């Protein structure tokens, strides 16, 4: 896993 | 005690008081800074993490994001969409270009109502989540690729790298780029580093707050709710200062310059924009008063891969007696959201 700004 | 506004505060330390990272962090908690969720620390003026930013323009950035934005009336969801690796050179170019650069404004409140007034139309590219540091090797002070908190432990004991979260990010931000409500993974702290560039404004609730802020939250976006407990995670949703005014919610707004410190505290929830062609630089760290809001963290389940950590090893070397009651599930600990962190022992005596 790994840290994210954000999705869609 | 301290703090009772849970106003975000701001410090501006000696070199000396600088130098050790963990220990300030301990201070500003014993002032009551954690109860904002949001702190500001100015460095000294001979503080520089490195000599120039000229050296970066063939940096690349592997998989800058579209930010498209839906919604009206204060409450939007920003869709995320990756686009082709660029370079910083070819970045900045279309950060400043006519297209996407700032807007002109006199007062910084007039800019805030332009950002929620036009953030669903021309949608902007985030340089986001590049892996990278722009720290030079020499540098011991406030170092975001090795701040030596123990959220190292996670390395140490397990060999486990978590992109982002024990390792620097790097951000690449134009006019009207924007962050969604969110607290940390595993609800840890986070530190950034503005190192160059245009302004970035922030907005927090306290974490003695936060549930309040995820039940409004809940109501304004219920099949998202029911899909995940934990849909905040997902870092989609973006709800204007207005509306959690209208709602009650309470919440502080601060600006980060080029040159200063942002630290997010545990299960602080905070969300922003940038004004314009920026590089901010960040990572998650951890105190011992972490331990208890990671071991309660509500974690999303509806996505694959998403962050979780062992608390294990933490529960074991730092809450030995509560060790066999946390493994058989009855450990039934209230976290107290203003007490500080038990390393500012030193500070309160
Ligand atoms: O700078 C951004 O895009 C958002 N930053 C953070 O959420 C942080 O540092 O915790
Ligand atoms: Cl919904
Ligand atoms: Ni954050
Ligand atoms: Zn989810």
């Amino acid at each position: 896993a790994r840290k994210s700004t954000g999705g869609k | 005690t301290l703090n009772p506004s849970a106003r975000i505060m701001t410090f501006y330390p000696t070199m000396e008081e600088f130098r050790n990272f963990s220990r300030y962090i301990a201070y500003i908690e014993s002032q009551g800074a954690h109860r904002a969720g949001l702190a500001k620390v100015v460095p000294p003026k001979e503080w520089k993490p490195r000599a120039s930013y000229d050296d970066i323009d063939d940096l690349v950035i592997p998989a800058p994001i579209q930010q498209l934005v839906t919604g009206q009336s204060g409450l939007f969801t920003q869709y995320n969409i990756q686009k082709k690796a660029m370079t910083v050179r070819e970045f900045r170019k279309i950060a400043n270009s006519d297209k996407y650069c700032t807007p002109r404004y006199s007062e910084f409140e007039e800019l805030e109502r332009k950002y929620w007034k036009n953030l669903t139309f021309n949608p902007p590219i985030y340089g986001a989540d590049v892996n990278g540091t722009l720290y030079e090797k020499h540098v011991d002070e406030w170092n975001i690729g090795r701040l030596r908190t123990i959220l190292d432990l996670v390395e140490k004991e397990s060999g486990i790298t978590i992109e982002g979260v024990n390792t620097p990010y790097l951000y690449f931000g134009m006019w009207k780029t924007s962050f969604a409500w969110h607290t940390e993974d595993m609800d840890l702290y986070s530190i950034n580093y503005l190192h160059f560039g245009e302004p970035k404004s922030w907005y927090s609730v306290p974490p003695e707050h936060g549930k309040r802020l995820e039940r409004l939250a809940k109501g304004f976006f219920p099949g998202s709710a029911q899909s995940c407990e934990a849909f905040l995670r997902h870092k989609m949703t973006l709800i204007s200062p207005l509306m959690l005014k209208k709602y009650g919610i309470p919440f502080d707004k601060v600006t980060q310059e080029a040159g200063e410190f942002m630290i997010t505290f545990p299960y602080g929830y905070h969300a922003g924009f940038n004004h314009g062609f920026n590089c901010a630089e960040s990572t998650n760290f951890a105190t011992r008063r972490w331990i208890e809001y990671g071991k309660q963290a509500v974690l999303c389940s509806c996505r694959k891969d998403m962050v979780k950590i062992s608390m294990d090893v933490f529960v074991r070397k730092f809450q030995p007696e509560r060790y066999k009651l946390w493994k058989a599930g009855k450990d039934n600990t209230v976290i107290d959201h203003t007490l500080p962190t038990p390393e500012a022992a030193e500070f309160l005596k």
